[PDB]
């Protein structure tokens, strides 16, 4: 017993065809959080 | 004849996404249409092997003599 399919993505662009957005994925989002606590303590200078 | 099925000729060899229920077809392949309009520019078909999946309308051309 069959049923219709519902696409997970918009239709991709074919070869040779004119430009459009199509099935292209978005760029990676902004970076957040890191070794924030004791950052300057770890980076601290030393000489002989 | 009444209720005769619709056929398509592939323009370019397509490759299905994992989990998208897409139909991997070859350039110049013949398939029958099961759903010519599903949303987002897509369609559904059936091949020689009898497998179904989603296919872009921008990748296949619909044949004449449909009824």
């Amino acid at each position: 017993g069959t049923v219709n399919f519902k696409p997970t993505r918009p239709a991709p662009p074919p070869p040779t065809s004119g430009q459009a957005s199509g099935a292209s994925r978005p760029l990676p989002p902004i970076a957040q959080a890191l070794k924030d606590h004791l950052a300057a303590y770890e980076l601290s200078k030393a000489s002989e | 004849g009444s209720h005769m099925a619709t056929k398509a000729r592939v323009m370019y060899d397509f490759a299905a996404e994992p989990g998208n229920n897409e139909l991997t077809v070859n350039e110049g392949e013949i398939i029958t249409i099961t759903n010519p309009d599903v949303g987002g520019g897509w369609l559904e078909g059936r091949n020689i092997k009898g497998e179904r999946g989603l296919v872009p309308t921008d990748y296949v051309e619909i044949l004449p003599s449909d009824g």
